């Protein structure tokens, strides 16, 4: 009779119908994105239209119950959820349009082949080929080819439709009642209805830039130390000033320094902290490499995988046999189904990477008997922080030697440490200039503030001022380097990564404080530790529930986002590094270029 | 004189569980241990009573209820429970005395793309009695607003299918259920154990 059953009775219904619809919509893209053909993209086009469609009916009839007049949390959260339209505020024609330039955009950006001078038949994939190179080459000139080829002849296949994508995607946003795209996306972070634990989408941008404003001297001291370093490794091509050039940083972008630690390693006669040749002598492969994750989760109370996860899980590259969106994934397909999408290798990278993703589906099943809406993380960096948080245990040299990847006579310096600490940073700390500018940019594309023909050249001036890495050729508005990335060509927020950070060590405090941990964070491994699987847990299965502002409070005791945590893991390092720079330049220059 | 329990347990099609089926079985012999290891059953719970015990008791009627339900909800299926299922569609007694049996039917009963055939209930206006059977289908009024047999705001068919596709969890995976009532009245006792 009230409202609020009234509501309690249509989301039953809604829940219900929405879990198979939304399940088939899952299916279709799995199959695109595990076989890339124009049948599943259109069959996957079919399902995710069937489900905006009702959707789209739902939302209107969420939308006639008065939130003034719901007094369980609960159930305002459910119908809040449900009060724009969403994705179907699009004419069929520029919804049509818009799902073209999105296929389109993935399906080059994980089938795209550059081919060589060379060898005119030669052709290689950004996975593994160029990311091979862009992984283990230490010769400027090939490094340069995988970097320019990628750009040159596939990013200029995306700028025309990126441009489209970001007019039709504001357009959806406004009728959304957004101001744009990005402020859409900065949504994810707003809480409404609950006092003193509000958030504005205004609220995010500000934190996000004042909390950078503290991780800059930590970064201008790492960027310092790796630029010393790489000027032995590529003598005549390192300006002692200037930036970085953007080529030579370890991966495709420079999203994480992590590939530089070979060169930039503190003490190299310690043992190894990079376990990657250790796990390929043992015969390691992908599966023992997900059995290891697993065992790592049970180690904390939480469950085993269930069997179709085992069963229906792409951990391996398929072959050319079909081609696949080799960007590890991990996926939430509704009644039970999880799944990881990996071309995963045998290397600590993607060691670290299978207990991420898995500590996200560790998530997903948590939640799993919330109500549907709900049936999400407390906001996108939570459930991006949680794999990291795992990650952050799984890669502590104890940890690693207690898995016999360390020889188990295997000693801590103060040196093994700051190996440690500086390879940790190189991952962690390398990303967040590149993690902020990235989305500082296409938040500035979305309102309007860059004319196209200043894409490329408002690009590549906030990647020199605010990361210090600098284009080593230069780039046309034909190119859309930005498009050249995973997340930005098949449409995901960014801005996670910078949360998801500062949250991940925020939660590391409170979980080792609960395994009643002895010293300094980097030293903590939270493994058989059930207590600290109980308070891990017990957020993990509220999913949205609560906001994540109470959520974040009840686990580490702050309502906000906060970066001392990650300023404290990683103050030992600030030290030496400071220490190591007292004869470097610190700080860059923008004026330098590698082209002339 | 062996009783056809095959033709409930091996049917090829079983009801859904609003309109669950009754078999009444009578003038035989019942072997419930070798119905026991006749299968491998997730689900074998006898409440007023043991199955090795059931062989030499005699009832002058066996009631045998089939359906199919999601794997989560085989537990609704004992006394005392209540949810969607023991609720709306199936319920039995607090001092129920009988076997309830269930295995998973993934294989027979999910299909690719789904199967959508077995219904459920997903409202009522007040729960069901035990063993009582509804199969109505009138629209559910769940506000102020009188509807009229068609859906709208406010107003729900109350019936719902599920949906069986074989790459579902455990838990939302088909499961088919045989529920077993023992009755004696004074009459003779005509359904017996070796
Ligand atoms: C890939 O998709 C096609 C149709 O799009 C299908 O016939 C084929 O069997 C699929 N391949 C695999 C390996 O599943
Ligand atoms: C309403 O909120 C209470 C707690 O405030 C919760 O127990 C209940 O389940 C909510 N309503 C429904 C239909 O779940
Ligand atoms: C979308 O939802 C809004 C409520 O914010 C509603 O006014 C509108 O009618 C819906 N879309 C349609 C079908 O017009
Ligand atoms: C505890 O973890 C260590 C490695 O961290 C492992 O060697 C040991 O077997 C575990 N002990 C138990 C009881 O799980
Ligand atoms: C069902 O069929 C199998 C295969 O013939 C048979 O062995 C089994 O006894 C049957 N079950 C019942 C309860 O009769």
């Amino acid at each position: 009779s009230t409202i609020e059953e009234q509501a309690k009775w249509f989301l039953d219904k809604f829940n219900h119908e929405a879990e198979d619809l939304f399940y088939q919509s899952s299916l279709a893209s799995w199959n695109y994105n595990t076989n890339i053909t124009e049948e599943n993209v259109q069959n996957m086009n079919n399902a995710g239209d069937k489900w905006s469609a009702f959707l789209k009916e739902q939302s209107t009839l969420a939308q006639m119950y008065p939130l003034q007049e719901i007094q369980n949390l609960t159930v305002k959260l459910q119908l809040q959820a449900l009060q724009q339209n969403g994705s179907s505020v699009l004419s069929e024609d520029k919804s049509k349009r818009l799902n073209t330039i999105l296929n389109t955009m993935s399906t080059i950006y994980s089938t795209g082949k550059v081919c060589n001078p060379d060898n005119p038949q030669e052709c290689l994939l950004l996975e593994p080929g160029l990311n091979e190179i862009m992984a283990n080459s230490l010769d400027y000139n090939e490094r340069l080819w995988a970097w320019e080829s990628w750009r040159s002849e596939v990013g200029k296949q995306l700028r025309p439709l990126y441009e489209e994508y970001v007019v039709l995607k504001n357009e959806m946003a406004r009728a959304n009642h957004y101001e744009d795209y990005g402020d859409y996306w900065r949504g994810d972070y707003e809480v409404n209805g609950v006092d003193g634990y509000d958030y504005s989408r205004g609220q995010l941008i500000e934190d996000v830039e004042h909390t950078f404003e503290e991780i800059k001297p930590l970064y201008e001291h790492l960027h310092a130390y790796v630029r010393a370093k790489l000027m032995n490794a590529y003598p005549s091509y390192i300006s002692p000033i200037g930036c970085l050039p953007a080529h030579l940083l370890g991966d495709m972008w420079g999203r994480f320094w992590t590939n530089l630690y070979s060169l930039t390693v503190p003490f190299g006669q310690k043992p190894n902290i990079d376990v990657t040749d250790a796990m390929v002598d043992q015969a390691w492969d992908a599966q023992r490499i997900f059995k290891e994750a697993e065992k790592f989760f049970v180690s904390v109370g939480l469950p085993n995988m269930t069997q179709g996860f085992w069963e229906y899980s792409m951990l391996t590259d398929p072959g050319n046999v079909q081609k696949a969106v080799c960007h590890p994934t991990a996926w939430d397909l509704g009644k039970g189904d999880f799944r990881i999408l990996m071309c995963t290798k045998v290397t600590m990278d993607d060691f670290l990477t299978a207990h991420h993703e898995m500590g996200h589906i560790q998530y997903d099943m948590a939640y799993a008997a919330q109500p549907f809406l709900l049936r999400n993380g407390a906001n996108e960096g939570f459930h991006e922080a949680v794999g990291e948080i795992m990650s952050l245990s799984a890669a502590t040299p104890k940890h690693l030697k207690s898995i016999g990847l360390l020889s188990p006579d295997f000693q801590e310096d103060n040196e093994t440490e700051i190996n440690f600490l500086l390879k940790q940073a190189l991952t962690i700390v390398g990303t967040l200039p590149f993690t902020y500018m990235l989305e500082k940019w296409r938040w500035m594309v979305f309102k309007g503030e860059i004319p196209k023909d200043q894409w490329m050249k408002k690009w590549w001036e906030m990647k020199r001022e605010i990361v210090g890495v600098v284009e080593p050729v230069p780039h046309d508005e034909t190119y859309c380097d930005p498009a050249s990335l995973f997340h930005v060509s098949n449409d995901y927020s960014f801005i996670r990564y910078y949360t998801r950070t500062l949250y991940q060590f925020q939660f590391q405090e409170a979980l080792c404080q609960a395994a009643k941990h002895e010293g300094p964070l980097h030293k903590c491994d939270i493994s058989n530790s059930t207590e600290a699987g109980q308070k891990l847990f017990n957020m993990l299965r509220l999913g949205k529930s609560e906001p994540w502002t109470l959520a974040l409070e009840n686990v580490v005791g702050a309502k906000n986002m906060n970066v001392r945590p990650l300023l404290n893991y990683f103050e030992p390092l600030f030290t030496w590094l400071k220490d190591q720079n007292k004869n470097s330049f610190v700080g860059w220059s923008t004026d330098w270029s590698p082209y002339a | 004189n062996l009783c056809p329990f095959g033709e409930v347990f091996n049917a090829t099609r079983f009801a859904s569980v609003y309109a669950w089926n009754r078999k009444r079985i009578s003038n035989c012999v019942a072997d419930y241990s070798v119905l026991y290891n006749s299968a491998s059953f997730s689900t074998f719970k006898c409440y007023g009573v043991s199955p090795t015990k059931l062989n030499d008791l005699c009832f002058t009627n066996v009631y045998a209820d089939s359906f199919v339900i999601r794997g989560d909800e085989v537990r609704q299926i004992a006394p005392g429970q209540t949810g969607k299922i023991a609720d709306y569609n199936y319920k039995l007694p607090d001092d129920f005395t009988g076997c309830v049996i269930a295995w998973n039917s993934n294989n027979l009963d999910s299909k690719v793309g789904g199967n959508y055939n077995y219904l459920y209930r997903l409202f009522r206006k007040s729960n069901l009695k035990p063993f009582e059977r509804d199969i109505s289908t009138e629209i559910y009024q769940a506000g102020s607003t009188p509807c009229n047999g068609v859906e709208g705001f406010n107003c729900y068919f109350p019936l719902q299918s599920y949906g069986f596709q074989p790459t579902n969890g455990v838990g939302y995976q088909p499961y088919r259920v045989v529920v077993l009532s023992f009755e004696l009245l004074h009459a003779p006792a005509t359904v017996c154990g070796p």
